[PDB]
């Protein structure tokens, strides 16, 4: 079976301000087959309370899900997205930055 | 809506 | 504009671990309007668009009734499909199907579909004359056997060019404040050295909907969508996507390169530069 791995952006709802409340995004998208691990981290640490978007898929017929969590970002807080899938052999990190 | 009939594979 | 609705389905089988797992999803556009999973508690479809809340308990009784009957179809197939690849019990495989309906802006049909993947591959469609069917394989060849013999076709069509054509439209109506309504991109440019010689120059749409949009890199009106990185378009969690692209410039040639942003929520078409 052709599987593909997939793609990971972690980004915010709206730009951030640091003491403002916000949304932190994982966007993973392109993928096959369904089965799928996203974890937030904050400080390293698995947010507890993540909410996902109901599993849909693009006309390509690969899979996407949107990750979210409620989160006041603050100058030191690093923020990260976490995501293992049958086609990695180990799980993929990706940073929160909020300045691209 | 959805459509109401179908037919499996 | 034109408009469409789609219904999405994933059915993905998990041995030892109870039945295929089946989750759709309904959207009009790039709205979000029901949903049904079937590992919810007591499942039944629920809405997820405020336009849609209005429809009555018979609505949401027939919807459910057709969630769960399609469920059980996909079920069936699954268990056909292991059949006709000569497939194992012990494997996890799944099952898309995507139908729906494009309309003008006028309202009338543009296109029809009903399509089948399984195992992320195409398996079969029906063509757009909502009269025939492609097929990937002689798996499906022998569905579509069936399927022609069965002429349901035939049904396809009638569901097609007749309610979802005049459902879309209800739709459209009952949330023509928010499906009628594009919100053009809120944009900037962003400069980040790479090296002593090169820059990255980043444009930025944020806050759109549709997620339809095109963003461009031009040096000196020339486009550079050869050397442009485009990220996917992603959904912001608040009915609006966000977009970026990227070219790497070479230091002080800034100046040389606009980015050009395309929406239908703007008044004109943006030309924008790296601001100092």
């Amino acid at each position: 079976m052709i599987q593909r791995t997939p793609k990971i952006q972690v980004y915010s709802r709206h730009p951030a301000e640091n003491g403002k409340s916000n949304f932190l995004n994982c966007y993973v998208s392109g993928f096959h087959p369904s089965d799928i691990e996203v974890d937030l981290l904050k400080n390293g640490e698995r947010i507890e309370k993540v909410e996902h978007s109901d599993l849909s898929f693009s006309k390509d017929w690969s899979f996407y899900l949107l990750y979210y969590t409620e989160f006041t970002p603050t100058e030191k807080d690093e923020y990260a997205c976490r995501v293992n899938h049958v086609t990695l052999s180990q799980p993929k990190i990706v940073k929160w930055d909020r300045d691209m | 809506r959805r459509k109401w009939r179908r037919w499996h594979l | 504009g034109s408009h469409s609705m789609r219904y999405f389905h994933t059915s993905v089988s998990r041995p030892g671990r109870g039945e295929p797992r089946f989750i759709t999803v309904g959207y009009v556009d790039d709205t979000l309007f029901v949903r049904f999973d079937s590992d919810a508690a007591s499942p039944r479809e629920e809405p997820r668009a405020p336009w849609i809340e209005q429809e009555g308990p018979e609505y949401w009784d027939r919807e459910t009734q057709i969630c769960k009957a399609k469920a059980q179809t996909d079920r069936e197939s699954l268990r056909t499909l292991l059949r006709y690849y000569n497939q194992s019990e012990a494997g996890s495989h799944t099952l898309q199907n995507m139908y729906g309906c494009d309309v003008g802006p006028d309202g009338r049909l543009l296109r029809g579909y009903d399509q089948y993947a399984y195992d992320g591959k195409d398996y079969i469609a029906l063509n757009e004359d909502l009269s025939s069917w492609t097929a990937a394989d002689t798996a499906a060849q022998i569905t579509q056997r069936k399927w022609e013999a069965a002429r349901e076709a035939e049904q396809l069509r009638a569901y097609l060019e007749g309610e979802c054509v005049e459902w879309l439209r209800r739709y459209l109506e009952n949330g023509k404040e928010t499906l009628q309504r594009a919100d053009p991109p809120k944009t900037h440019v962003t400069h980040h050295p790479i090296s002593d010689h090169e820059a990255t120059l980043r444009c930025w749409a944020l806050g759109f909907y549709p997620g339809e949009i095109t963003l461009t890199w031009q040096r000196d009106g020339e486009d550079q969508t050869q050397d442009t990185e485009l990220v996917e378009t992603r959904p912001a969690g608040d009915r609006t996507f966000q977009k970026w692209a990227a070219v790497v410039v070479p230091s002080g040639e800034e100046q040389r390169y606009t980015c050009h942003v395309q929406h239908e929520g703007l008044p004109k078409p943006l030309t924008l530069r790296w601001e100092p």
